[PDB]
């Protein structure tokens, strides 16, 4: 007739305790950060106009990458059998992106790549000609 | 001695609450970190509620706190 | 320190960079015993003696 | 004597440090996920500055002098250029060195010596444990402070209460003598550091829904 | 004889194998079956697993931990803890009359909309798993609360882990 | 150890577990969910019949339940009384309030260091058994003390 | 027989909170980038489209980093098109830099116009085989 | 040498040759040409009859597959699914996509340090024989996994 | 220890790959060059992610990194 409570697990550690203690505070700050940004400026248009999706892009992927950009893009082009193209020139500072995600369409993967790219670069698909184009920013 | 005695037993010392976790899901009666919540009412020490003990080597048996008020029970008896 | 490789140095900062016609990279940095690179997304360190 | 206690403190510090670095390495991906910087970087590879906000402050200057302020803001580290996103490994990764020198002078010979050896060793050991954890919590506090100041700059710029950085670039064609040439010249300079504003009209009030 | 994936949703037959291997005494096999399928032993095995059972008045409630009887950050179900689910259906066959309420619960990390969405998903998944095992659709109601009411607090980590839960209530009449 | 107190003063887990099992063997309802605890006591073994009077044996039960309640660090306690439908609304309501007042007073005189004692009674509004044949013997009339252990 | 559990599972009550924080900060920062990005419609994008004439489907390996006019006259003569100018060349030259191994001259011209920016633009007429470079004031 | 690793961790190529021989003894096709490796599995040995459900006996085989797959330092793993012709076109496409999705999801849950997992299934578009007797009994309905060993 | 064991054996060390060659046409799992693609996830030493240790020494056991940081976790305390 002994007693128990439903969480019972493997042992913990104090460093993980303090790490989560910091992490929840940064999470709260980022949440209100995003909320006040979302109200203070109005969204206009999502990227779905300049990148649509078409047939054979629907093959799926689990991807973990934390390096530079264009070789990952070339891997995706080799997956899609789409011809790769670069526009502009890369700056001397490399542009680094990190992806930790699993089981998405390639279209939404590339949309997320475009969103994480920021102002440094952009990507478009011309599906009638099956061309995947990456353009750089023309500053500096 | 057994903090989670006659039950599941010791899991780990959670430092957030400063408590042992019993294997049955209860916080222990013991403590494990000094940053816990203790019902502290009684103390030791001399020259309390003042500047503490002034740590110099005095020539005499006089000992004075850092506010200037002295403590004759901290001082000796002669 | 001066370094020539074909990887991508990440952590300890640098002051001057150069790239050849074939992706060979050259960097001029402050002295540090440890380097950080991303090979193919996997991140790795480099142990450097003599300092 | 106390030498066993001191060397046990050293050993406990080392062992706790090694286990801490092991755990910190093993939990890897979410760490750099939550501490992004390159998503937070500014336009011209400029590390944006760090800001501090304090609320509802009272100072007693002396006997019969008090000052009350509602919100105070302070620029901690001035923004500058950068070539790489800073990472957490220069904030969190503790140092490690195996202590290979137990000084073989005071080895025990009697069981009472063994007893005091054991007890002094374990209390030194717990001292080293607690000291290492203190170092770790100081490091995590300082990196939390850095990131908080950076994101507070971002939302102050959202709230239109800081000047953005200002940059001019100058452009030249080919230069130099007949032996050394450069095709282009781009000189990238910043004139105005980001800074707070003092007037009353430009304050942008927020709302939610 | 049996399938670890839910015995292919079949109405199972456990005690016939027991009396067969006991003959390999019929009466001692039958009373061993009685002692095994007896309700107190079911509840004691449920307490041997990490399942909380509360009986009070006329209303009976069950508490399930998400992190061992789910998959993380998903409405996917872990397949390892199938004995708990088989015991759950075996126990809930005893009260074939009253309605059932199921609720889902989270901690306080992230968007409020995100918490409500996840709780809604977990509650719907548990409800339809209950639905497939035999009880018809008119007796079920599902709800995913956020952190709107807690059995515990969230300043301390183990308390926060105790906070996230799945709640089962059933009446009698 | 010489200056640091190892455990909380005047509490032991073995004592807590043993006395909780003793209460459950006595049949007084004891329930623990999370950091929250609910103790339910039937009215018939405590009070006089529909009347705020005390048997002399009931002080022993109050003694041991106060000794158990001293084992936990507490902050706020709630005392709620429930009755049977007997004559009116307000007669039963005032009976519940008087019963709650007496038990709360004796507990507050005893050694529980609660910052807050809240007391109220609601008569026979929410029952927990539709079978309402009995009067004061029926289990829907009772008293409950609910509280939350903090940290 | 044996369905193995996941190997790097968050089996600690603190690290599940840690992973939840990771998920939250990922989605919030994704939202931040999504609301802050500026895009352009492809309805009126200022990139030169492909002329798709037969004269411009060959392959080349071309490297140049300098003035524009010599390079564009050379690629025009490679495509057997006459080349013409509009406007006045500035005191500084509009500098471009293209180095590639194997692609076609159509996207060569497209990348040239993309690196031209607001300083100049390019035009192709395939009916009368002409290529025009148009400066900006 | 005492501080540098003499080999990549978890490597015993003698055991790798042993398990590769055992895999071909099982009859699962192991193909090694260049640095590109191919593993082919009949679909009847994995699923039910045109179903996207894992047979519970197959998890031991899956564990063997992952134990082989953990050995080699890699980058990208491609999963292709092939089927027979049963009712329509998109039905077979969807079934292949689901099967490849399930094996990719369990493998990505398991510890194979790739960076890229690509998955696709195409139905009955590239058969490997003209022999079309059975349904899922026929050897063309299958799952292939390919990769290139890097460095 | 036997790197190309259970095959024909060691052929030679391809230093472009930094790898041993087995006698059948398959790559080993050992190395021969320090310029090899090896994963490094644990390090030794003091004053890492700093300027390194100072070649000069203190009279005390204080150790100071080249960029001005002082590491007590390498230093000896009292």
């Amino acid at each position: 007739m002994k007693f128990k409570k439903p969480p019972i697990n493997n042992p913990s550690d104090d460093a993980t305790i303090k790490l989560a203690e910091a992490a929840v505070s940064v999470s709260d700050s980022m949440l209100e950060m995003a909320k006040v940004e979302k109200v203070i400026t109005p969204p206009s248009k999502d990227n779905t106009l300049t990148i649509p999706n078409a047939y054979n892009l629907q093959a799926r992927a689990s991807v973990d990458w934390s390096g530079p950009i264009e070789e990952l893009t070339a891997r995706i082009a080799k997956a899609a059998h789409f011809r790769f193209r670069v526009l502009g020139k890369s700056p001397s500072v490399p542009v680094l992106i990190s992806i930790s995600t699993k089981d998405e369409s390639l279209a939404e993967i590339l949309r997320d790549i475009d969103y994480q790219a920021g102002k440094k670069a952009s990507i478009h698909v011309y599906p009638n000609s099956q061309v995947v184009e990456l353009r750089y920013a023309k500053i500096y | 001695d057994g903090c989670c005695s006659k039950m599941g037993g010791i899991n780990y010392c959670d430092s957030s609450a400063g408590r042992l976790v019993c294997n049955n899901g209860f916080y222990s009666t013991c403590y494990c970190t000094r940053h816990a919540v203790m019902d502290l009412q009684f103390l030791m020490g001399c020259c309390l509620w003042h500047g503490g003990v002034y740590p110099q080597l005095n020539s005499s048996g006089l000992v004075v706190c850092n506010d200037g008020y002295v403590s004759e029970e901290c001082s000796l008896q002669k | 320190m001066y370094v020539r490789t074909n990887l991508t140095i990440l952590s300890p900062g640098w002051l001057a960079s150069m790239t050849s016609a074939d992706g060979t990279h050259a960097y001029e940095m402050q002295k540090s015993p440890v380097l950080l690179v991303s090979w193919h997304g996997k991140v790795m360190q480099l142990k450097v003696e003599g300092l | 004597k106390e030498t066993a206690l001191s060397v046990g403190a050293q050993a406990g510090l080392a062992w706790r440090a090694k286990i801490i670095d092991e755990q910190l390495n093993k939990q890897a991906r979410n760490l750099d996920a939550i501490y992004d910087f390159n998503s937070l970087v500014l336009e011209h590879n400029i590390l944006p500055p760090v800001l501090l906000e304090g609320r509802n402050t009272l100072n007693l200057a002396d006997a019969q002098s008090i000052r009350i302020s509602d919100r105070t803001y302070k620029v901690a580290k001035q923004a500058h250029f950068i070539t790489t996103p800073p990472t957490w490994r220069q904030y969190l990764w503790m140092d490690y060195v195996k202590p290979e020198a137990p000084n073989v002078t005071l080895l025990p010979k009697t069981k009472a010596e063994k007893e005091i050896w054991c007890i002094y060793t374990e209390r030194g050991w717990k001292n080293g444990i607690d000291q290492a954890n203190t170092i770790l919590e100081e490091n995590i506090a300082r990196i939390k402070e850095d990131f908080g100041g950076m994101i507070l700059y971002r939302k102050l710029l959202a709230m239109n209460m800081v000047s953005p950085p200002y940059v001019s670039h100058t452009d030249l064609g080919v230069t130099g003598d007949g032996s050394e040439i450069h095709i282009d010249d781009r000189v990238l300079r910043i004139t105005a550091l980001p800074e707070l504003n003092v007037n009353s009209a430009e304050w942008r009030a927020a709302v939610a829904k | 004889c049996f399938h670890p994936p839910y015995n292919n949703f079949q109405p199972d037959r456990r005690a016939v194998k027991r009396v067969g291997v006991d003959t390999g005494g019929g009466t001692v096999g039958l009373v061993a079956s009685i002692y095994r399928d007896s309700k107190r032993k079911i509840i004691r095995d449920l307490q041997k697993q990490d399942i909380q059972y509360v009986e009070y008045g006329d209303t009976r409630t069950l508490i399930i931990p998400t992190d061992k009887y789910f998959m993380f950050s998903s409405p996917r179900l872990n397949e390892i803890c199938y004995p708990g689910l088989n015991n759950v259906i075996r126990l809930l066959n005893f009260y074939p009359q009253s309605t059932i309420y199921v609720a889902g619960f989270t901690d306080n990390v992230g968007s409020r909309s995100h918490k409500r969405k996840l709780s809604q998903a977990q509650a719907e998944t548990m409800m339809t798993f209950l639905w497939a095992n035999g009880i018809a659709a008119k007796r079920l109601k599902a709800e995913g609360y956020g952190d709107k009411n807690a059995i515990s607090d969230n300043a301390i980590i183990h308390g926060s882990a105790q906070n996230r839960r799945i709640e089962i209530q059933w009446f009698t009449s | 150890v010489p200056k640091l107190p190892c455990r909380v003063d005047g509490a032991c887990d073995a004592t807590i577990i043993k006395m909780m099992t003793d209460l459950n063997k006595k049949g007084i309802k004891v329930a623990s969910v999370g950091q929250n605890y609910l103790i339910s006591i039937p009215a018939s073994a405590l009070f006089a019949d529909q009347s705020p009077r005390l048997n002399w044996a009931s002080y022993s039960l109050l003694n041991e339940i106060a000794a158990f309640l001293k084992q936990f660090r507490k902050i706020a306690i709630t005392v709620t009384s429930y009755s049977s439908k007997y004559v009116s609304v307000k007669r039963e309501r005032a009976l519940t309030l008087a019963r709650s007042r007496v038990v709360s007073e004796y507990l507050w005189s005893q050694g529980v260091d609660s910052r807050i004692i809240f007391t109220q009674g609601l008569g026979s509004d929410k029952p927990i058994t539709s079978y309402t044949l009995g009067g004061d013997r029926s289990p829907n009339a009772r008293v409950e003390i609910t509280f939350r252990r903090a940290v």
